[PDB]
């Protein structure tokens, strides 16, 4: 149950921007 | 570090978070593993 | 029961605006009651709004305090709803040590404006199950697994060094963008979770097609885009706000590149309203950046409240009708507000009440309204907590007239502290 | 689709081939001596002779001096650099006053670079030396020429290069297959990657496999591209510096904006005269708008004195409003437009007269008809008599918002009864004063 | 001279697999009876057929 | 063709003779006679470089040509002497305090003529063979008048692959350093290979000894050496101008270096001018600092500008008479610019009509220059260039009178802009 609830914090928490989000908004 | 906003910019994308809320690990499922034996039936090689 | 961040704050009754689908204000609803014409004209400005045509259409909206701006503003916004930018500012904020007050407008405004960028993506997420020795110029195989495939890779140098470098570890979740071949690891295999535990996190095997096409819409806005341009790390200026006076080239670059992306249909641009309460407090130079900054074809709705009378410029000696420049009046449409009668601040008060959970009787009711009208709105509104607080001290269910005396007499309003002043004014410093 | 800004009709200055102003004409009405000598600021322009000549736009509110501006840009078309500026701009928290206004001078000039670059494009099919019992004396392995053979999806070549080719065919991961490009001039073998041909669905490693160059093996032409001198300005000021210690410590810290020296744009104007001599170049001067030039502040308009006189200057257009006002950054010295005197001096005055009440009524037309508004002619002619009350300004705005209510009303016309609800709900300056007073 | 000039070994265009089921371009590999496959049914039913295959044998 | 037509773009010199004697019309030089020839005897003054810190003020009413001189006396110094002009306000900067933007204006001004005795081997390439397992080669270059083979050593070696020298190439190198330079490809050699290449242009082969010795000037500014010696790659912000506050001490070691190596014969101080152009933009302070900069033996000479008469000091309240304090209004000269007659306004007409290639006729010259006496000198010669834009568009070739009408009907000068506005003086805003 401790593995349950700290890896239910770890896989629900989103980036603000994200890495695809700042790789797309750069200029060329 | 669950309030750490900054640090989750180096680790993954707004698509991976969704997908890992899908697809993190049941409780229920977590008990059904911890308790079966090891699935150890490889096939192995072919070469058909 | 629980306390969250947000709680009853001054405008936290205003669920939106009040109006028809004719664009008529109901008396009473959506938690705003009077203030007809003007939430008609605000209706018009937000269907101008939520139509995006037409760019950089100024409004101000002008009234005596307590006649309901920024109440009318935070309508505006919720009947607007997210996913469509409404920024609000004070024209206080503008006044940085980080850049100059036309930077600050023109990062407002780039605030205003959303754009929505869709890709396709085509990675390849499974559970990896083996990697093989590359010994030989490194050949090696990599064997992914989702619940209802499994296929064989052969790795090329570079994804070699790539699933080294991250340590990829048969039983893991990975997922490969195929064109960059980069590997991101997003759990560990549902075959433990079995003695483990650690910064690692633990996912369920994919399901499907190990090789997926994916739209993603991302929705930024243009300073979003202007920051991250900035500098090589510029998007840590989200965060810090150490952003810095970007350069105007980098804008023109921007604007051009979601020109070709919204004609590619790629992007999509949403246009927003600006909010500047206390419009009042900018300089002339701001105004004079503004009367340009809203004829740009990228420019949002600017909304303005300002409750001054005939005043002089912030910056200048010249007297104008609301503090702003007369050339900026005439490139805004003006909304003003009509004070309320003694039913509109019966039913404010009733609303507040109502927002609070505190009951209070018809006779408190009456007594209320009179010193609201007496003193000021604000002051009635204080008055409804405070009272709220002495009846419960009290052990009483329902707030009496006693207990809004009671409260009257421990807080005064302007008019009472001032005369309490000036009989004693020669104790107080500086007058 | 594209959104309707306040200038969207401006398409141009109206005049006819012998430089007259018509009546209306591509979205201006009226203000024909104006456009006529904006038609002859237009002529000054292309010529590509005179630096540093200054035209202010004078006239009361809502006289159409951007208007002028903005059609003045598009008779130079996209190719000419047109540099919008407010004179709020200039009070950077970064850099000078001086140094904003010099940028924007730089940015109003135009350089065209034109660059011909020759490469052999294709699939090696064949890396062969050419032995021979050449050398000057010699019991070795001599090899006087590399035969690579280019395969494009054209055709094939075989080209000899010079022997030393080999080091790089190697330095670079070149093998038979690979997509690999040869600077006709510069002679350094490029491996894009692998051809695609080469490239089985079962093959993980990406940005390997480059398709079949198109075309022939010997093409890579002109590459065009178009910069201001503030570009060149900038680049070279600060250097990318992406590969070493000033990588990772400049770009750590804040790339604030600096003062560029005169030492560098006297180089840069050295290396684009340069560049024009050898043909690579080509310089398209520009014209500077500053708008709300009475935000300039004394300091400000003392440097344009000095950066008007510059033979390297943009043509600058100011415009106005002011009557007769104080010069920011002095106490109580009013020169009339705001503007010190002995700026005046050294300007064409091009001054915009109040419109009558029929050119009101065909700007409003012309703006109904921009944001695609039908509007009945009693609606139209009420509208002008607001906006003759009123302000043009004014009467423009209401035509959206009673659009709307035509539409709330299932009308697809503006009818007298929308305009004049539109005009209870909203409020001009001067009704607005009067509620204030 | 062989070192620098390794040369020759010609490219070996590969070849385009086809899935056995339904005929289509292959885009996977069965680690197990390498098989090549282009859809999930494809890969159950290779499975299955590899499993009577060596039933019988 | 960067270089277009400016407004000084006549001015060639002086115009002076070897008297110093002002030829009426000389280098595109009319008129102030008397201005000219004081110039010149400052000319003078600057050419000797003896006498250090040094101040002239031109001072005449505007339009008197007080920058037509500046320029004429930039002309006629050279190249080589340093000018540095700069406008007052250029001094007010966010990088660094005024005396520091003050101190860094009169140290570009002062030239360090570096000479350094070097010695060159330059030939042309007939032969290079390098042998690599150290590297051993040899290499042989002639001249028209002889050939020497060269054993090289690993560092020249790699210098030559470095620099990728073959036989046609004319190359120098550097005996000390080994820096390899190519001048081109040889009349000999010349044409290269039978593979790809590219076209060819080629040079002569050097004449004389392979080793020349030779004596190369190298010319640095004051400022130049403080910013190298500041900041450990502070070279960069000769550039960026991104040198904030260099140390004074560093300043003084710079001069005394400088003053050493002016006594052993290694460097030549060229002194330049400073050119303040509308000076009365200064400040008190900075004219405070303007008192004792001039007090160095490193201090160039001073030239300012100034349109004022009987005017507030910048920073005081003070009335002077130039806008200049009197005690920097005593360390200088004044140079007085008189008003311009009907035929020198005539003869300058014309001289910019050449100028900016325009002909046109004596009756429109008649009419230009009554104009320009009427309005002023700068907006006929606006006219000018306005008057052949509209004579192109009517086809014509000679700007005729009805030209000139034309141009001074559709651009007005300041008296009568000012006329339309005081008609419609409420029209205007902030009057
Ligand atoms: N229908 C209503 N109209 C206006 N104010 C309302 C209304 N209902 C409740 N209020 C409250 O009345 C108070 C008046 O504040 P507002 O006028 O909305 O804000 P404001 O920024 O102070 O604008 P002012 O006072 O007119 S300058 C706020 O606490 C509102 O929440
Ligand atoms: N002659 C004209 N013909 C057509 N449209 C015009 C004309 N003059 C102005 N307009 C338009 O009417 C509106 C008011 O003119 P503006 O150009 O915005 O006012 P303005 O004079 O440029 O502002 P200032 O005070 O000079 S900075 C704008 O939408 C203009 O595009
Ligand atoms: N010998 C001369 N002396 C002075 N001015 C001249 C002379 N010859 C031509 N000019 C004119 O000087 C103009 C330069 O601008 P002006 O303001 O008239 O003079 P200036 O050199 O700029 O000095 P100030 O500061 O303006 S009084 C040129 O456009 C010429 O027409």
């Amino acid at each position: 149950d401790q593995i349950y609830l700290v890896n239910e914090r770890r896989c629900s928490q989103a980036p603000v921007y994200g890495r695809d989000l700042l790789r797309i908004c750069a200029l060329p | 570090s669950m309030f750490d906003l900054i640090g989750l910019e180096n680790k993954i994308t707004r698509h991976e978070a969704e997908l890992l809320s899908k697809k993190k690990i049941p409780r229920k499922l977590m008990e059904e593993i911890s308790t079966s034996a090891a699935p150890a039936a490889r096939p192995a090689a072919a070469k058909l | 029961d629980v306390t969250r961040i947000e709680r009853i704050g001054a405008h936290s009754h205003i669920r939106g605006l009040g109006l028809d689908d004719a664009l008529e204000p109901r008396q009473a609803s959506q938690g705003m009651v009077g203030q007809l014409a003007a939430r008609r004209a605000a209706g018009v400005v937000l269907e101008m709004i939520r139509e995006g045509k037409i760019a950089g259409r100024a409004v101000l909206i002008a009234g005596q305090p307590g006649t309901g701006k920024t109440a009318i503003a935070m309508g505006m916004a919720q009947a607007l709803g997210p996913d469509t930018p409404f920024t609000a500012i004070a024209g206080s904020e503008i006044f940085s040590l980080e850049m100059s007050k036309t930077e600050a407008l023109t990062q407002a405004f780039r605030r205003s404006i959303g754009v929505r960028i869709k890709e396709e993506t085509e990675i390849i997420e499974g559970e990896v199950v083996e990697i093989q020795i590359d010994r030989p110029s490194k050949v090696g195989k990599l064997t992914l697994k989702t619940t209802e495939m499994e296929t064989i890779y052969d790795l090329g140098t570079k994804m070699i060094e790539s699933l080294t470098k991250d340590k990829v570890q048969a039983g893991d979740v990975i997922t490969i963008d195929k064109a960059t071949g980069k590997i991101s690891k997003l759990g560990r295999s549902f075959t433990r979770a079995d003695a483990m535990g650690s910064q690692t996190k633990f996912v369920q095997c994919p399901d499907g097609e190990l090789q997926k096409r994916k739209e993603v819409v991302h929705t930024v806005s243009l300073h979003e885009i202007d920051v991250i341009n900035s500098r090589t790390q510029g998007f840590l200026a989200l965060f810090s706000g150490d952003t810095g006076e970007i350069k105007s080239e980098v804008r023109e670059q921007i604007n051009a590149k979601v020109a070709e992306w919204r004609e590619e249909g790629k992007a999509e641009i949403i246009p927003g309203v600006l909010f500047i309460d206390e419009v009042h407090m900018l300089d002339i130079e701001s105004f004079s950046f503004l009367n340009r900054a809203l004829e740009s074809d990228m420019a949002p709705v600017l909304i303005m409240a300002t409750n001054r009378g005939i005043t002089r410029i912030r910056g200048t000696s010249y007297q104008s009708p609301h503090g702003i420049p007369i050339d900026l009046l005439d490139r805004l449409l003006i909304v003003s507000t009509t004070p309320y009668s003694e039913k509109d601040t019966k039913q404010i008060l009733r609303i507040r009440c109502e927002e609070e959970d505190v009951e209070m009787s018809e006779d408190a009711y009456t007594v209320l309204t009179r010193i609201g009208l007496e003193t000021s709105l604000r002051y009635a509104i204080q008055l409804i907590t405070a009272a709220s607080l002495v009846c419960r001290k009290r052990k009483g269910t329902e707030v009496q007239v006693d207990d809004i005396k009671r409260v009257y007499s421990l807080f005064l309003d302007e008019s009472r502290s001032t005369q309490y002043m000036k009989e004693y004014q020669d104790a107080f410093l500086f007058n | 689709t594209q959104r309707i800004a306040s200038h969207s009709h401006v398409k141009g200055l109206g005049l006819d081939e012998s430089g007259l102003a018509k009546q209306a004409a591509s979205g201006l009405v009226g203000q024909e001596n104006a456009r006529e000598a904006c038609g002859v600021i237009v002529e000054l322009i292309k010529s590509k002779k005179m630096a540093g000549r200054a035209v202010l736009l004078a006239g009361p509110p809502g006289t159409g001096k951007t208007a002028l501006a903005l059609a003045i840009a598009q008779e130079l078309g996209s190719k000419v650099p047109f540099c919008p500026m407010v004179g709020s701009e200039v009070y950077s928290t970064e850099i000078k006053k001086t140094e904003v206004l010099m940028e924007n001078f730089r940015r109003a000039i135009g350089l065209r670079i034109k660059e011909t670059k020759e490469v052999y494009e294709g699939e090696v099919t064949e890396l062969t030396p050419c032995e021979t019992e050449n050398p000057m004396g010699g019991y070795g392995k001599t090899i006087s020429h590399v035969i690579i053979g280019l395969k494009t999806a054209k055709g094939t070549k075989q080209l000899k290069l010079d022997p030393s080719i080999f080091e790089s065919l190697q330095k670079e991961r070149v093998e038979a297959g690979d997509v690999i490009y040869i600077e006709a001039n510069s002679g350094a073998v490029k491996r894009q990657g692998r051809c695609d041909t080469y490239a089985t669905e079962f093959d993980l490693e990406a940005e390997e496999y480059v398709p079949l160059p198109k075309g022939d093996v010997h093409k890579k032409k002109e590459i065009i591209q178009d910069v201001t001198l503030h570009d060149l300005d900038v680049a070279n000021a600060r250097p990318q510096g992406g590969q070493d210690i000033l990588s990772m410590m400049g770009q750590l810290m804040k790339p604030k904006k600096t003062e560029i020296t005169d030492k560098l744009r006297g180089e840069i104007n050295k290396v684009v005269n340069k560049y024009i001599d050898q043909g690579i170049a080509e310089l398209v001067p520009g014209v500077l708008f500053v708008d709300e030039v009475h935000m300039l502040d004394i300091e400000c308009f003392t440097y344009l004195h000095r950066a008007l006189e510059s033979s390297i200057a943009p043509i600058v257009i100011f415009a106005s409003n002011r009557g007769n006002c104080v010069i920011r950054g002095t106490e109580d010295i009013t020169s009339p437009h705001g503007i010190p005197l002995d700026l005046l001096d050294r300007v064409m005055i091009i001054r915009t007269m109040l419109y009558t009440p029929q050119e009101m009524k065909q700007i409003i037309k012309i703006r109904a008809q921009t944001e695609g508004i039908n509007i009945s002619e009693e609606a139209l002619n009420h509208l002008g008599e607001i906006g003759t009350k009123t302000t043009l300004r004014y009467s423009v705005q209401l035509l959206t918002p009673a659009n709307l209510l035509a539409k709330i009303n299932g009308k697809d016309s503006i009818e007298k009864e929308h305009v004049e609800e539109i005009s209870e709900l909203f409020y001009d300056a001067k009704s607005s004063a009067k509620i204030l007073a | 001279f062989e070192e620098w000039f390794p040369q020759g070994r010609p490219p070996k265009v590969p070849v385009r697999e086809v899935c056995p089921v339904t005929h289509r371009p292959a885009l996977y590999r069965d680690p197990v009876t390498d098989i090549p496959y282009a859809t999930a049914r494809a890969f159950k039913i290779i499975r299955e057929a590899y499993k009577k295959y060596i039933t019988a044998h």
